[PDB]
């Protein structure tokens, strides 16, 4: 089966950085309209 | 409660109001439901600023429920810039042990922070063996921590990491032995420092390279090839070498004496 | 067709399993004076 | 094609996992930031 095991290996894994990519960029999100007092 | 907390996410500005309010010192050391103290949550989490503000304010390195220092929370993280902080100002803390006779260095070593292990190894801490017997080496080879045992073998105190281990252990034996068990590569690597060139000039008829046996003697280096399956470290250049010499230093005359003796009877009967 | 398989690692093991029934046969003597701890080579 | 097929998916779970380094490193960012009021 290793021959097309491992090309879905490469599928899972691709959308699972696409996944973590976007999410990346809702934590940017929340850093840039998060309220900053006191720990400045 | 609320220095922990605050020290242990880094909230600088907190620490400096719950500090500045706590004036005394008696609330800078508490001890935590595990027996940590604001100073090791900080360097456990890694926060360079607030383990420095801690110590700049006068906390002291005292020891966790399980002896761990300030020092070894940052280590098991690979927090090298909390690390620096502590081996700036209190030098003296750089050996202590904890409740199983681990080393700060036994710990960067054991999580694979080959950094960390640069830096404390750098800032001469004390290699020695913890109550398993075990050197930081070991502890590197049996998890397969090739990027800190590169560190260790690239380091200017190479040749002292090698001297001490336990000559009577089964389980932690001659650490190039222990490279060809677990980290066979790093073997590799450890071998091409064998081989030196005395020209960089392949075309010229005097050019010559020279090998070093050092690390394949005290055939125990070939044998734990050998019972390792090692093939690649078999086929090296200093162990075709190695094997060569040994052929030619007894065993090419050894086996040509048995022959020669064994002729004397057989060619004089045809 | 598997002598010459594992024959890579068979040929080495054979010249290490005769080198060490020597050096345990030999006396410590010979050995310090005829064992030989670097060679130089020229290609 | 696996003595290659196997080399890619290393490489795409090594920039994978320096992500998910880069993106811890914001989360405690966000905590050493946060305005905590009324949970203390
Ligand atoms: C270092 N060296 C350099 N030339 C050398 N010649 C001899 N010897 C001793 C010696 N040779 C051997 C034979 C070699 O081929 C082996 C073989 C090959 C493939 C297999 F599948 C099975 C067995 C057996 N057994 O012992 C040296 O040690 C030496």
């Amino acid at each position: 089966s290793l021959e097309m095991e491992i090309l879905k290996q490469k599928y899972r894994l691709k959308d699972l950085t696409f996944l973590l990519e976007k999410q990346h960029e809702l934590i940017k999100l929340i850093i840039q309209k998060m309220e900053i007092i006191s720990e400045t | 409660s609320p220095l922990h907390f605050a020290a242990s996410y880094g909230r600088i500005n907190t620490c400096q109001r719950l500090l500045q309010d706590i004036s005394d010192t008696r609330l800078l050391n508490e001890g935590d439901l595990h027996g940590m103290t604001p100073l090791h949550l900080a360097a456990k989490n890694g926060h360079d600023k607030v383990v420095q503000l801690l110590l700049k304010k006068g906390a002291l390195f005292l020891s966790d429920h399980n002896g761990w220092t300030a020092l070894h929370h940052a280590s098991m993280g690979g927090y090298t810039q909390t690390m620096k902080v502590i081996l700036d100002t209190n030098l003296k803390c750089t050996d202590r042990l904890d409740e199983d006779g681990n080393t700060a260095l036994h710990f960067a070593a054991r999580e694979g922070h080959a950094k960390a292990v640069a830096l404390l190894l750098s800032h001469n801490a004390d290699i020695v063996l913890n109550k398993q017997q075990a050197s930081f080496l070991h502890l590197a080879l049996h998890n397969k921590r090739k990027e800190v045992v590169l560190t260790i073998i690239r380091s200017k105190r190479w040749d002292e990491c090698l001297k001490i281990f336990s000559h009577n252990s089964p389980g932690n034996k001659c650490p190039i032995t222990e490279m060809i068990e677990y980290l066979p590569e790093c073997m590799k690597v450890l071998l091409d420092f064998c081989m030196l060139h005395s020209t960089e000039d392949k075309s010229c008829r005097d050019y010559y390279i020279e090998y070093n046996f050092k690390y394949l003697q005290c055939l125990t280096a070939l044998n734990a090839m050998v019972q390792n399956n090692r093939i690649e470290l078999l086929n090296h250049p200093v162990c075709k070498e190695y094997l060569l010499m040994k052929w030619l230093a007894y065993g090419f005359r050894a086996h040509m004496m048995n022959l020669g003796s064994y002729c004397l009877g057989l060619i004089p009967m045809t | 067709a598997d002598v010459q398989k594992h024959a890579s690692l068979k040929r080495i093991a054979m010249q290490v399993e005769l080198h060490t029934s020597l050096e345990k046969k030999l006396p410590l003597w010979f050995l310090r004076k005829v064992d030989q701890k670097s060679t130089i080579v020229y290609p």
